[PDB]
């Protein structure tokens, strides 16, 4: 008398050989588990990865005075940045937004003289604001270049800016900022540090960020209510929406922006130049290293079931523990091959649930059935 | 495990919805006026007085639970003078902190402004903080005692200086009545400095700009010299992960140098929002608990981490420090409170608080010999969200010699947990026919021929010393675990202890049966029994049972 | 406020020209967006060119891509729309429109239109025809006023 | 090309009706983007709602917008007899600027002196320019046919 673990494939339709909901990187995409405890279960996942998706590229610039140089070659990222990758794609999609930080003190000066200008008052400096949508994401790239020529930089008071607060509001107001089913890319370009979860309570503001949509006239209106976000927040609303980072730093500050980069899964981060002259370049290396890259991340699991990851990357490269969630220096068409061993110890729930497994920046799941047996 | 959850005997304590009252508390022990024990309540957000030209400037208020339902509002600062000053949005009662028994008390306001030109094209707007100290009846009347603390006013301006210093985020005592400490964190470009007053202040100019050093203060003695004063400040914004220093006063000058400086591994961890000096092993030597909210590791399943540094004789570089790491997002550390020795077994305890742990818990964790027992012997859960965001204990509000547990919130509301009396109860075990004969007959009832009577034995000690209450217990003998080679005449009998060191035993016998390895026998014992009161709780950290092994021959 | 004018359109040979303009009133007219939105017989709207506040970009629809060119001159308050190689497919009522804001793009004023076409006793009875259709709907209502 | 599809084509209410127009795209827009339009036959487009949900200025307050991705909706509270027109949508996100074909919405004796007096007249009113842009666009076909 002994029953065993098994294992069966539901759906297995093959890797694509065209809209990007149709197109198949990932399979087989639903298969059932029996679990009996302290055995382990094992199955494949194959990766293809498909020719580049369309491109929906949100640019979030730090608009402190110390960026005020930087604006005139961003104002024509519009054009350029769609003539320059033409190659990935023709299907391109940008969009602006800005920030300073929130509008209390101390972060900034409160008097009437300087909460209409921050800046000397030979600067002509805006009064500052949390966060603007400026343009929503769209093609009309020339409008691009007429809106942010005619944005008007200002300023604050401490370094360290509220950035953290427009990329929760990017993330979580899809509606508002128009992201599409594709290829989602958030550049994040500062010359500043940031501030985080717990800095609010010299401002009086010590309730979290609730995650949740509050941009009425395209303005971010409830930076005096909320702390700054946890990265933890972030990665989880970043990861939840497709949302692929690019922080494009000075060099004064990328130490800190690699090490935000090494928590945040699908992010990538390049150095900026002086006046943000080589930033198009920046992108589409960036571009270039979180497309020839792959990681997945799983679902909520019930407690009592282990789930390792090995992968088996092009080269011979074999990942393991973590690091056999991902694989790296994929082409188009490339494909690689994923080991998953998932193992229980309990009789845990009574019935079958189910959690699913994704390539990060794709709505492609892995879904994969629990049945215990007892 | 002693804090009593039963909600028949949980006290809560309310306030007007949107004042943040809970966001701090402490301990008070008012003695020659009355000798009453309070809990002193911040609530930052509370309505503004009248004469106060503002629309809500925070307060103070005062919880007696021997006193029936609300709390009271304290009287105070009722000042309003717009040429000079702002109170607005001023987060009066941000922090609240004891002296001690008969002490002052010092509650501060960090966004208290001082301004100038009023309306005018130089009008200025200044972020010193200040505070108030009041005497151990909540009011001001000595000279010292009452009025204004704000040490940045008059010094250079600027947010490069002290401009923006927001003095009072963070205040403390030193508990040998000598100094007051204060933290003002955006000091000399948000470096932050820590003052200590009351020969010569001392301040500080150790950590970089934009660190908020004095965001969090502690201090005490046998930290790095028995008797040298040390003054432990967190820096939650240092390098972005977060910073600790400890601080001594210099001989000469009037300067605080930095002795020590731990520093948070995770990035934008707040690695110092609130810090604790407790001594968890009672070795003499003061540990330190660092609490890291934002804690958050490439992995991504824990969120928020504290960190125990065991002292060694006053030298900190080769301590290693155990870490406990909280639930996903949850805010774990951000309150670590020394809540004194809520059991009574000899250690101090902690109290860690999660306040995105669901709607909200606080850990409770022992002090042991070895250090600190990383398991949790007690959670306590809110009812509220953002339940734990602020703790206070390390003072005994009911008068039965154990200290007490009181838990904030950002729900306007506060949440008092009374410990209950520890009993250890003692079991003696005495089979008399020590080793079974099975060629040995006998005139007992077993159709057997063999007998053994078993007599087990109960004494209760307690803390404290006088304590000797009525105890109802439930006894129970119990043999062969998993055959059945013995039988009784599972033996329960129900007895009673009238008081301390007073031994109670119950016998019974056990029949043998026809048809060899040891038989055990095992005693067990449980409490059974009927402003409230609190009932005694069986010492749950020590042995459930005794046990005895009979041979055979 | 606001006044846009159409004038220009008429009948047109195919493989024809058309210069149609609008003059507009009551606003500033280098601040905005301004774009030429038709309307077919069956009564679709077609937004057929787009230029820029300051004339530096333009945007068509590709159906009508080297045919049309939108201009306009910031010293008239006029917008230009010249067509050229007309078809059967431009007969439209061709309106002026004005674009509030470029974050959006939504036509916050539109012109009057005017009429573009591209190529007796039955024309009286089908007008007459509609006259009385009309009169028959009218009926009812100044009966109806009469109670 | 984004393509906007607009149901129903035509709709028949009352007055006191509470009339609900959708408006599909082909691809995710923002919602700043998609705006809403009415044609009094006779007459030319006025924007009605622009940003999805944003009344534009002389609009009264029984109209309605709401939508996000590609499924928007335009309600009209309370219908009242003069709401009889056809309402277009429009993205303006992406070049080219498409239009939605329009919902017709119209009427349907024995109901007519259930009316206000006002609104027999405004009725009458609202039937003439009806009358000649039909009588005109005879015209231009019979010029053209010339
Ligand atoms: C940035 O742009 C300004 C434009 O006037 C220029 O003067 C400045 O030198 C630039 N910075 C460089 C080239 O590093
Ligand atoms: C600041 O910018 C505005 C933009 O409209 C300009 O009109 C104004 O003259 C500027 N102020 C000064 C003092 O130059
Ligand atoms: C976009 O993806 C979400 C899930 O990621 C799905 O619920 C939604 O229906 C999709 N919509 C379109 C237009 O692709
Ligand atoms: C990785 O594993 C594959 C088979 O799983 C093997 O063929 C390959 O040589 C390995 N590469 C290295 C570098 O170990
Ligand atoms: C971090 O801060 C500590 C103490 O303030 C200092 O020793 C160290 O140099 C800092 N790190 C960097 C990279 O500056
Ligand atoms: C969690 O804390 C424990 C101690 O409670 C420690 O042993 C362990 O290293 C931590 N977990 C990690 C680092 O994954
Ligand atoms: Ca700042
Ligand atoms: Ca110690
Ligand atoms: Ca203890
Ligand atoms: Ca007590
Ligand atoms: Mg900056």
């Amino acid at each position: 008398e002994n029953p065993r673990g098994s294992k069966d494939i539901k759906k297995n339709k093959n890797v694509t050989n065209l809209k990007p909901e149709d197109i198949t990187q990932i399979q087989p995409q639903q298969l059932v588990l029996r679990l009996r405890s302290g055995e382990p279960q094992t199955f494949t996942l194959k990766f293809k990865r498909a020719e580049d998706y369309p491109i929906d590229l949100y640019y979030l610039m730090d608009l402190s005075y110390s960026m005020k140089d930087d604006l005139e070659n961003v104002k024509s990222l519009g054009t350029d940045l769609m003539n320059e990758m033409r190659r990935i794609t023709s299907d391109f999609r940008i969009g602006f937004g800005s920030f300073v930080e929130k509008t209390v003190m101390p972060y900034i000066s409160t008097t009437p003289a300087k909460l209409r200008n921050p800046c000397t008052s030979e600067q002509n400096c805006t009064s500052p604001f949390s966060y603007k949508n400026v343009l929503s994401l769209t093609n009309k790239g020339e409008v691009f270049n007429e809106l942010v020529g005619k944005q008007r930089i200002s300023g604050n008071l401490d370094s360290p800016e509220g950035g953290f607060d427009a990329i929760m509001q990017v993330a979580v107001c899809g509606s508002l900022i128009g992201w599409r089913n594709v290829t989602r890319l958030l550049v994040f370009s500062t010359d500043a540090g940031f501030h985080f979860a717990g800095d609010g309570k010299l401002g009086g503001i010590v309730l979290p960020n609730d995650g949740q949509c509050h941009l009425e006239n395209n303005m971010y209106t409830m930076s005096h209510y909320y702390d700054y976000p946890s990265i933890a927040h972030l990665v989880q609303k970043l990861s939840e929406n497709n949302i692929q980072t690019i922080f494009a730093v000075t060099e004064e500050f990328q130490p800190v922006y690699k090490e935000l980069k090494n928590l945040i899964p699908k992010s990538a981060v390049g150095t900026l130049s002086a006046n943000s002259s080589n930033v198009i370049q920046l992108i589409i290396d960036a571009y270039n290293s979180l497309s020839s890259e792959v990681i997945l991340e799983n679902g909520k699991l019930s407690e009592g079931v282990t789930i390792s990851y090995k992968s088996y990357c092009k080269n011979g490269v074999n990942g393991t523990g973590e690091n056999g969630r991902k694989c790296s220096n994929i082409s188009i068409g490339d494909e690689v091959q994923f080991e998953i061993s998932i193992t229980s110890n309990k009789c845990p729930k009574k019935d079958s649930d189910s959690f699913k497994i994704r390539p990060l920046g794709f709505t492609e799941e892995v879904e994969v059935i629990l049945q215990y047996i007892c | 495990f002693n804090l009593d959850t039963r909600e028949d005997n949980v006290i809560r304590k309310y306030g007007d919805p949107g004042s943040l009252f809970g966001f701090s508390l402490a301990m008070h022990w008012q003695l020659q006026p009355e000798d009453k024990r309070l809990l002193l309540v911040g609530a930052p957000r509370a309505e503004a007085l009248p004469l106060q030209r503002a629309n809500r400037t925070g307060g103070l208020y005062s919880c007696d639970i021997t006193a029936r339902g609300p709390c009271t509002r304290i009287e105070f600062d009722n000042d309003a003078d717009p040429t000079s000053e702002s109170k607005e949005d001023q987060w009066m009662g941000v922090t609240v902190q004891s002296q001690g028994p008969g002490g002052k008390v010092v509650t501060c306001a960090h966004r208290y402004e001082k301004r100038q030109h009023v309306n005018t094209k130089q009008e200025s707007r200044d972020i010193f903080g200040r505070c108030y100290v009041l005497s151990q009846n909540l009011r001001i009347e000595d000279d010292m005692d009452g009025g204004d603390w704000s040490f940045c006013d008059g010094r250079l301006r600027g947010h490069e200086k002290f401009g923006s210093c927001q003095q009072g985020v963070a205040a403390t005592f030193t508990k040998d009545f000598h100094y007051i400490v204060f933290g003002a964190p955006g000091t000399y470009n948000w470096k932050g400095i820590v003052r200590v007053e009351q020969d010569g202040p001392y301040e500080v100019g150790p950590v970089p700009a934009n660190s908020y050093l004095g965001f969090s203060l502690d201090s005490g003695k046998g930290i790095v010299s028995k008797d040298e004063i040390t003054f432990v400040s967190g820096a939650p914004r240092a390098n972005h992960s977060g910073a600790v220093v400890l601080l001594k006063r210099d001989m000469k000058s009037a300067h605080l140098l930095p002795e020590h400086i731990f520093d948070g591994e995770g990035l934008a961890s707040s690695f110092g929002y609130d810090v604790a000096v407790v001594d968890l092993n009672k070795d003499g030597w003061q540990d330190i608990v660092i609490g890291a909210p934002q804690y958050f590791d490439r992995d991504g399943e824990v969120g928020g981490a504290v960190y125990v540094y065991m002292n060694q004789q006053g030298r900190w570089n080769n301590v290693k420090p155990i870490r406990l790491n909280g639930t996903k997002d949850s805010m774990f550390g951000i309150a670590v409170k020394n809540i004194g020795d809520i059991n009574q077994d000899g250690y101090p305890d902690i109290a860690v608080g999660a306040p995105y742990d669901d709607l909200g818990k606080v850990f409770i964790y022992h002090g042991s010999a070895n250090g600190i027992n990383t398991k949790p012997t007690q959670v306590l859960k809110g009812i509220s969200p953002y339940f734990g965001y602020s703790i206070a204990g390390n003072m005994d509000l009911d008068r039965n010699s154990y200290p007490d547990v009181a838990v904030g919130s950002l729900s306007d509301s506060v949440t008092i947990f009374r410990s209950r009396p520890v009993i250890n109860i003692q079991k003696t075990i005495t089979v008399t026919p020590n080793r079974i004969d099975l060629r040995q007959k006998t005139a007992c009832g077993a159709p057997s021929g063999i007998c053994l009577q078993v007599k087990s034995c109960f004494e209760y000690t307690a803390n404290p010393a006088g304590y000797n209450p009525s105890i109802s217990i439930v006894g129970t003998l119990e043999a062969e675990k998993e055959s059945s080679r013995v039988q009784f005449r599972k033996y329960t009998q129900e007895l009673t202890l009238k008081r301390q060191k007073q031994k109670v035993c119950m016998e019974e016998t056990l029949w043998l049966q026809d048809n060899l390895r040891p038989i055990p026998i095992t005693a067990s014992v449980e409490i059974q029994e009927p402003l409230p009161e609190v009932l005694p709780i069986l010492n749950s950290d020590e042995p459930k049972t005794a046990h005895i092994d009979v041979h055979f021959l | 406020d606001v006044k846009l004018v159409e004038s220009g359109g008429g009948l047109v040979k195919p493989g024809g020209s058309l210069k149609l303009s609008c003059a507009a009133s009551g606003f500033t007219f280098s601040s905005y967006t301004m774009s030429w939105v038709r309307q077919t017989p069956e009564k679709r709207l077609e937004w057929v060119a787009t230029i820029s506040s300051g004339g530096s970009y333009t945007y068509y629809p590709d159906s009508v891509k080297g045919r049309f060119t939108i201009s306009r001159d910031k010293a008239k308050n006029t917008l230009y729309l010249q067509m050229g190689s007309l078809k059967s497919e431009d007969t439209a009522m061709y309106y002026c429109t004005r674009i509030g804001y470029d974050e959006d793009y939504a036509m916050d004023h539109w012109g009057q239109g005017t009429s573009v076409t591209v190529c007796d006793p039955m024309m009286e009875q089908e007008i007459e025809e509609i006259r009385q259709k009309y009169q028959s709907k009218r009926q009812p209502i100044l009966d109806a006023i009469e109670a | 090309q984004i393509v906007v599809t607009q149901r129903p084509t035509t709709m028949a209410a009352s007055p006191g009706d509470k009339i609900i127009i959708t408006c599909s795209v082909s691809s995710i827009i923002s919602s700043n983007y998609l705006h809403w339009y009415s044609q009094k036959p006779g007459f030319s487009p006025k924007l009605l709602i622009y940003r999805t949900s944003n009344l534009a200025s002389g609009v009264p307050p029984r109209f309605s917008g709401s939508g996000s991705g590609t499924s928007y909706s335009l309600t009209i509270g309370t219908m009242e007899a003069e709401d009889v027109a056809t309402y277009y949508c429009q993205q303006g996100s992406d070049i080219p600027l498409t239009f939605g074909d329009g919902t017709k919405l119209d009427l349907k004796y024995e109901f007519l002196k259930s009316w206000t007096v006002e609104d027999l007249q405004k009725r009458l009113l609202a039937l003439d320019p009806m009358m000649e842009q039909e009588i005109e666009e005879i015209r231009q076909k019979y010029q053209c046919k010339r």
